[PDB]
């Protein structure tokens, strides 16, 4: 089978810009036999180009693809503020039919830092015996960013479960969170607890902490 | 035009077996020069493909799946169903149903165009139960230049979705829902969080809205700072 | 074999207008079999057109060729400066295959004329019984010139080297030198030097020279 | 992507071979619809074709080439080889390792692309030499408008190349080095001049600093003006 | 054999307009066999289009043509100084071959009238017993126009010639003149000759005559 | 790039032959895929075709002229040749010779690039005669709102061409040439006539230098206003 490799793994660019896609195949595609797809979050995916020169039926002039071999591309000329999605390159030149691994598009904008909060647990949870301690960041830019949690000056592994929402639409810019679950008797035992965050737009990495019990 | 719904279950034990139904309208299964098949796409991942089917009864599917797979179709009321068998948790996607191309000369199965709604599955034992509502009472640690945060947590809640809605729908500004993620137990939790000024804490007591369809549970719970 | 031809040998243009390049060919190409390839100075070459219509993959829209029979052009709608560089033709209609001459392209300049300078040979030189005459050119244009060297009023023949530095990349003008070389013996019994230059923008040619021995 | 490195000695004496290997990376040269050539660019001229080889051993060679050039491919390794004798000064040049195109019906070898890095080759008997600097020292019959002109002469050096700086890089602006040019004897020779201010020839003393990795030779100079 | 017909038989615009011509056959072209040609008065022809769509080598690209069956066109995208020259269009579908008639293009011009002026014959030819009167046209256009001689009140006919000059390139305008040949018999015994001109920018007929032996 | 160039006598008698030479460089005749034939276009009318040759030998012709047209080819000396006999007034024209195109499978005539530089031909038993200039003088009748015209007249003459200039080209303003008329008597005439100033006429007295080469007469002509 053949496996396609789509490249950039995200793509950043400001509104009006021009943005290329790559899907290279790892051995020889015949007849030119590609397809691109184009899915916006959270709905059924959309024919945009097949046989990698051919636009589908009502689709916008600005979408245009090209290539041959191993090497396909697709090219908008003028970006558009709902051209921000994945897409998703097909092969169908030989037998079983795979698809790529999809290439999100998001709104470039300027640096922008974490405001790191922290919440101590509540004492409705405290009393069914589970204890969870969450720290936020909100309205960072860009998306990457690592966070670890410390007991008592000790890493914690196995046992951070992280989220983060969708870009947003006003401001365009992430929301990250790390939760940290503990059952009673843990969360007791222990008395000091801080969640760091490292991030581009942070010269150092900025701690926010707080101590158990403390009105 | 040429139209396609599905029709499942939408949540199954493991082991059993998994029906799915996708019914065409605007066109003809019989009369025509398309294949129909199934797609699927895990939470967070890419495309998969599935199978497919033809009016005279030849199926194709994938090889990672020719073992579980199984396609019919009733030309008769103008369907085509899928019957995956020995589910898993790792099963669990949104399934699409689609009108596949295909070459005349050979057969086989072209690109994918047009596509059906979707319906995802949840492939789990766990048993319906209701919200655990908490709320993360602000405090000087959450506040930054006069900018307050504070959210209503939701935990041990199955299956989705869940609704939290600030002030009946009358706050939106600043609102932040965090997409549920699955516990070690195999329950589902998730954190709504909307920052307000500082100087407003003690002017307005905040309300977080929950509401859980599954088990028909309504909860509204109201947050305050702690007292300590 | 089929002999390509190139002209003009070099091309001279201001940034941003259209340079049309011919690849004229002494038979029949079968096929509109020609490609072209782009090299720059010290780099290996690479490939911009094949077919003399196909454009390569990741090439510049800017780039197209055109032709039938035994007339080929490359035309590129408007220049860069990364533009100005060697270009070849290959046919590839009938075995065995065959290159063109080349056709380099450079950034055309208001007409500027040389500086000559001379220097005596040096002392350290001279104790090994050989001695070095080096007549400089600074910053001309075109590049363009004739040089000699006469001893004692006598034309010097099969004895002097010429070598010209690449176009500046800020004031886009060479620098020709010539050089010498002779014995011990030679360089001792002659007592005048003279370096002549001949160029567009002199009116009439300019002569530098020195005397031997004179502080 | 696909990418192909050269490999070979640089210096070999007149009439003996040339033995020169590719190595592709990023593709197999088995499976695969492409053939395996050499190109060569001797010095201020155009690029000539040498020979070809496809997977299954079958060669071509230029008429002109035909009797001395030998390709060698070895599936095994990912490699393909060259193999020119009676080598004469007339083959000195930079060789290439491309990935040649063909057609299908006949096998014939079409267009050239990717290229290689490239690995220039000399052939000439001169043994390994140092440099012998010289001054060009400034003078009135170099200073013109108030701005002099002064110079730093290399001669009978091999091989290439001369690394020649001023001030240890401190100066850059007006420095120019000239290409080197072969001489009779077999060696070559470059002189790099600066043009400076006059007035500034009694205020800094220039120092002009040769370096040469052959020979593992450096060696500075200074240029002041001559005391005649 | 296939006739060609082209139309307008004059075409008229201003520099920079937009020119299409016509080229009509008698009977089916097959595979598209038309060519088209452009001749400067004086020179040559050249090839411009063959096929009716493909344009030859070094044509510049505001020359496209088309069309298929037996209607085909030529059109010029912008007309430029050198433009306004003969075209001519072929036919090899069916042998034999044939041309068409040829479509001249001008310039045009704002309406302008002709200034008559009349010439009496010269004494020395009129003693070789040849006479022979002429009335010249300055400065008119369009280029159509008619003279008539007469001879005491008596038209001409059989008798008259007529010579018209090429457009002219700085006013664009033409100059027509008849000469009257008669031998010495004829104009002695006639006393009274008179050159009318009718053209558009003169409302009504101007005429101007002299009297024979009017010092 | 190829050329062609034509050769022949210019001036033949009505009812002998009219031989013309077609001299092709940078193109060999024998090595290429294209015929070479003759057009010709009679003064103020169209082109018309009149035949081919191939390397082979084998010609086609006008099937109006195909009893009087003979083509050859000589691919030694690279030239082909017209032969035209019967001549008449009517076949006066101006004669080229191009490179015909063809279809491989049917080897019929298609476009005729490039073409050559045209040689024209007159067909008339007239002998050769010098030009009889008379002037045109000024006078009130041409003279109209301040500005005067004046001529100098040219006729019977034969053959063309005669060149008209006004005081040695010093005067180009103004200056028009009528183009010749041919006459019943078989004598060309034509008339120049230039607009002057009639302010003008009374300081300068113009000057019609009127020249002939085929009968090596050189004659000037002043024209001044009428003394009656």
């Amino acid at each position: 089978e053949i496996v396609l490799t789509q490249s950039p793994g995200t793509l950043s660019l400001s509104p009006g810009e021009r943005a290329t896609l790559s899907c290279r195949a790892s051995q020889s595609v015949s007849s030119r036999s590609v397809a691109w797809y184009q899915q916006k979050p959270g709905q059924a995916p959309r024919l945009l180009i097949y046989g990698a020169s051919n636009r589908a039926t009502g689709i916008p002039d600005r979408f245009s693809g090209s290539g041959s071999g191993t090497d396909f591309t697709l090219t908008i000329s003028r970006l558009e503020p709902e051209d921000f999605v994945v897409f998703y390159c097909q092969q169908y030149g030989s037998s079983p039919l795979t698809f790529g691994g999809g290439t999100k598009v998001e709104i470039k904008r300027t640096v922008a830092a974490p405001s790191v909060f922290i919440f101590p647990p509540s004492d409705e949870q405290l009393k069914s015996g589970t204890a969870s301690v969450v720290c936020l960041l909100n309205n960072f830019y860009p998306r990457e960013a690592k966070v670890q949690w410390k007991v008592d000056n000790a890493l914690q592994s196995g046992n951070s479960q992280e989220s983060v929402t969708e870009q947003d639409s006003k401001d365009s810019t992430y929301s990250l969170s790390s939760t940290l679950t503990l059952s009673k008797a843990d969360y007791e035992k222990h008395k000091v607890y801080a969640c760091e965050v490292t991030h581009q737009g942070l010269s150092s990495p900025v701690t926010k902490s707080f101590n158990r019990g403390e009105c | 035009q040429v139209q396609l719904q599905e029709s499942g279950p939408g949540l199954v034990k493991p082991s059993q077996t998994l029906p799915l139904t996708c019914t065409v309208s605007g066109g003809y299964i019989s009369s025509g020069s398309h294949q129909w098949g199934w797609i699927r796409q895990p939470a967070g991942k890419g495309l998969e493909w599935i199978g497919r089917i033809y009016t005279s009864g030849s199926t194709n599917y994938n090889p990672s799946l020719k073992s579980r797979v199984t396609i019919s179709v009733d030309t008769s009321k103008n369907q085509f169903s899928l019957k995956l068998s020995s589910v898993t948790a790792a099963d669990t996607a949104v399934y699409y149903c689609a009108r596949v191309n295909y070459d005349l000369l050979t057969g086989r199965a072209n690109f994918f165009d047009p596509w059906g709604q979707g319906t995802p599955v949840t492939v789990s034992s766990a048993s319906t139960k209701g919200p655990s509502v908490f709320p993360l009472a602000p405090s000087s640690k959450s506040t930054s230049g006069g900018t307050a945060a504070l959210g209503c947590l939701v935990k041990d809640y199955f299956p989705e979705p869940v609704t939290v809605s600030w002030n009946s729908g009358a706050l939106t500004s600043g609102v932040h829902t965090f997409p549920a993620v699955l516990q070690s137990s195999g329950l589902y939790s998730l954190s709504s969080v909307v920052t307000v000024p500082s100087s407003s804490l003690g002017t307005q007591t905040y309300i977080c809205n929950v509401n859980h369809k599954p088990s028909n549970t309504k909860v509204d719970k109201k947050v305050e700072p702690k007292s300590c």
